[PDB]
């Protein structure tokens, strides 16, 4: 914590827009762990 | 630790979703060490560009290469000497492939033809017919007596090998196909055209299992990994690795500011070569993506500056020897440099960049 | 400033159109589970204004290009030509060679 | 010809040849809209942004159309999905501007709370700073500053931020606390930030600018050493050695003078003669 070293002051259709595109098709799977059993 | 500090305060719904987590994991992840490469011998003897090279998949004693003077040549691997020459195309030879089940050399060319050479008598046995323009690609099926060829025709033809009938034609792309790889289980043909897609084909049904649209430009080179059941696809600076049988994105390779990548190759112990059109040949770890060596091919005596570019490459069967053929009509062999250890030649020190948002 | 990208010209066009929409403003959802179709209940007005806005904007841009054609067709001070298309080609060569060196 | 079905079939056949071409998508959306067929264009803009999600103009087209019909829930949902795909800062600044124009003051904090994680730089934290100074309390802006600075001090094991960027953050914290009459907290802040990072000299210059604006000999020594490094990089160095020996302690000045005597073709030889003469005179004032 950097802040505690300071003194105190004295004064509906959302899921329907694009169902085909998802975030997790962008992230590589061997990014997090290497040595993955493919 | 620090990710606990981020996760308890910012509270992502999925911890994998947030970018500081996906960047802290890569710094803690620590890739593997590989040895640096060097030049071993250089072999002259063609009268045009060395467009394509193939290796003996059994005995590892010779490597054949086709070229731009419309002749293929079988060179001795160990000594570098020229054993023999093969003519039979009238325009240049785009790709060669030697079978491992039968003594057959299937050569492909730009004059719209596909031929089958016997290696027991060194003659042409079987000619194949049906491509509207010049084929640029041969793979051979691992267990089923097929040929898969492709060109500017925008289709993949899967030739029977006995009756030489174009049995199955895969109609999917929107441009010439640059690479076709054959695969023994149900993503059986994996191709890559110049409309920035890579397709995984169901050859029994006739349709596509999955289209991979991640690249931005033409995919010029692909490679199968010998011990992994995964594929690597190259682009104009975008090398990715893909799993087969699902179609995942397994890893992105830090491959920026390298130019047009002509060829790829994959060693047994997770090395990935990627020779470029700017004469730069760069070596990657496969599981990580880290580029640990870059080299430049000094071209020739009275050559040009544009005439240095690796147009084709392969690895040895034992894997410790790289064979490239450059645009300066010459054949160059690269070597693992057995002396160096982890402390002597470390690499490029693994500093992944949060900027470019690709890691 | 030079050439501008597409991701930036897109935002500048969006912001100009919203600025226009604010000055123009100055002067539900039903899911049928039988088919799956969504009917959004929009008013008849603000559809007419959208259509007339697009029509008037396209006519304005069209007339601006039409007047630019005549004012670029009067000025003969470029180079010697033999038809109407050579004049445009020679003006293209002037525009590239003046900017290059 | 007022035949809309043939025009639709022609535009679809036109897309099958070339889907990468954006003016064709825009004409077909406009050709739906001008004849007042809004649902056809909604289906079409859906198919456009789901076909090519990395194209900015298509999302902005669908946002214009839903604004022009006054459908604010749809525009919020569209920017929610559009921000969900990690787009880039134009999309985020558009959404914070949308939620400013709707005067939902509570929601803009949620947008910035995701936007400081989608893009970590100090320019995004400082944008949320300036919003909290304009439309928030002193306490919210104070908590936002604290949430900035503790994450900056924590996450240096990743090394996202450079030195000038951290210095810009700390200078903003300090000058705002000085505007809020908390001088003790500001000076203590510079103490802790100098303690945390020793080598960020931009932060030290910010400290000295604050203390001169609101000690002296250490400032002269630090500015003289910085100007000496700058004049060694420029070359000059003799006046640097003189100002260092006037400032110094003096053993380092003597060893640096010996290094400058090593560092010593007309003005070159003249400066060499002057430097060797001054070094020999300073040695003679203090045989071999």
């Amino acid at each position: 914590m950097f802040s505690n070293r300071l003194p105190p002051p004295k004064h509906i259709l959302t899921d329907q827009i694009a169902k085909n595109v998802k975030l997790d098709d962008f992230i590589p799977k061997r990014q997090s762990n290497f040595e993955l059993s493919v | 630790h620090a990710s606990a500090f981020v996760n308890k305060i910012f509270q992502p719904e999925v911890a994998e979703e947030l970018i500081v987590n996906r960047y802290e994991k890569l710094l803690s992840q620590r890739p593997e060490w590989h040895a640096p490469w060097k030049l071993s011998r250089v072999i002259n003897g063609h009268l045009g560009w060395v467009r394509c090279v193939a290796i003996d998949p059994v005995d590892n004693e010779w490597f054949i290469t086709g070229s731009n003077d419309t002749t293929m040549k079988v060179w001795d691997l160990a000594t570098g000497k020229l054993k023999t020459t093969l003519a039979g195309h009238v325009m240049t030879v785009r790709d060669v492939a030697v079978s491992d089940r039968h003594p057959y050399l299937f050569s492909v060319s730009e004059d719209k033809t596909v031929k089958c050479w016997d290696l027991e008598k060194n003659q042409i046995i079987r000619d194949y017919y049906g491509h509207l323009s010049g084929v640029r690609t041969v793979s051979i099926h691992p267990t089923l007596d097929l040929i898969a060829t492709a060109g500017r025709d925008s289709v993949i033809k899967l030739w029977d090998m006995r009756t030489r009938i174009p049995v199955i034609t895969l109609v999917g792309h929107k441009g010439p196909i640059n690479q076709v790889q054959c695969t023994p289980v149900d993503p059986q043909v994996v191709s890559s055209s110049t409309d920035a897609t890579v397709r995984l084909w169901d050859v029994v049904a006739g349709k596509t299992m999955k289209v991979l649209t991640h690249h931005k430009r033409s995919v010029r080179a692909t490679a199968l990994h010998p011990k992994e059941f995964s594929v690597a696809s190259a682009c104009t600076d975008d090398i990715r690795s893909w799993g087969l049988a699902e179609g995942s994105l397994l890893t992105n390779f830090e491959s920026e500011k390298t130019g047009i990548i002509n060829t790829l190759s994959i060693n047994q112990d997770d090395v990935l070569f990627a020779g470029g059109d700017n004469g730069v040949l760069s070596f990657y770890d496969y599981k990580s993506g880290h580029k640990y060596q870059s080299l430049a091919t000094r071209e020739m005596v009275g050559s040009l500056e544009g005439e240095r570019s690796v147009l084709c490459s392969t690895f040895d069967k034992t894997g410790l020897r790289l064979i490239t053929g450059e645009a300066d009509k010459s054949i160059k062999i690269w070597k693992q440099d057995e002396t160096a250890t982890k402390e002597s030649e470390p690499g490029l020190a693994w500093n992944p960049n949060l900027s470019a948002k690709r890691f | 400033r030079g050439g501008i990208s597409y991701d930036q010209l897109a935002k500048l066009s969006y912001e100009k159109t919203l600025r226009n929409l604010a000055t123009q403003t100055q002067n539900k959802v039903q899911k049928d589970t039988k088919t799956g179709k969504i009917t959004i209940a929009d008013d008849d007005k603000l559809v007419n204004k959208l259509a007339v806005s697009l029509q008037s904007e396209s006519k304005k841009r069209y007339e601006a290009r039409k007047r630019q054609m005549q004012n670029a067709k009067t000025l003969y001070g470029v180079e010697s030509f033999i038809n109407d298309k050579n004049k445009q080609f020679n003006e293209k060569l002037s525009r590239e060679s003046k900017g290059s060196e | 010809q007022h035949d809309m079905r043939r025009a639709r079939s022609i535009f679809e056949r036109a897309l099958l040849v070339d889907s990468s071409f954006i003016p064709l998508w825009i004409r077909y959306i406009d050709a739906e809209l001008k004849v007042k067929c809004i649902n056809h264009a909604r289906n079409l803009m859906n198919r456009a942004i789901s076909t090519l999600p990395r194209v900015d103009k298509l999302w902005y087209k669908y946002l214009i159309v839903e604004e022009s019909l006054n459908n604010v829930e749809i525009v919020r949902s569209l920017y929610t999905k559009w921000c969900s795909l990690e787009p880039g800062v134009n999309a985020w600044n558009s959404f914070v501007d949308f939620e400013i124009r709707q005067k939902n003051w509570n929601g803009v904090r949620e947008i910035y709370s995701k936007y400081v994680m989608a893009h970590p730089q100090m320019q995004t934290w400082l944008k949320w700073v300036r919003f909290e100074n304009r439309h928030g309390n002193t306490e919210f802006t104070r908590s936002v500053y604290s949430l900035a600075i503790d994450t900056v001090a924590n996450l240096q094991n990743l090394q996202i931020w450079s030195d000038m960027e951290v210095a810009k953050l700390v200078n903003s914290f300090a000058h705002w606390e000085a505007a809020q009459q908390e001088y003790e907290r500001s000076s203590a802040l510079y103490q802790i930030a100098i303690e945390k990072w020793p080598s960020n000299q931009l932060l030290k210059a910010g400290l000295l600018d604050f203390e001169k604006q609101f000690n002296s000999i250490e400032e002269t020594i630090s500015y003289k050493r910085k100007m000496e490094y700058e004049t060694i990089l420029s070359n000059y160095d003799t006046w640097w050695l003189y100002l260092d020996l006037i400032s110094e302690f003096p053993k380092q000045i003597m060893q640096t003078f010996e290094k400058a005597i090593v560092d010593s073709k007309n003005v070159q030889w003249k400066r060499y003669i002057y430097l060797w003469m001054r070094y020999i005179c300073y040695v003679e004032l203090e045989s071999l």
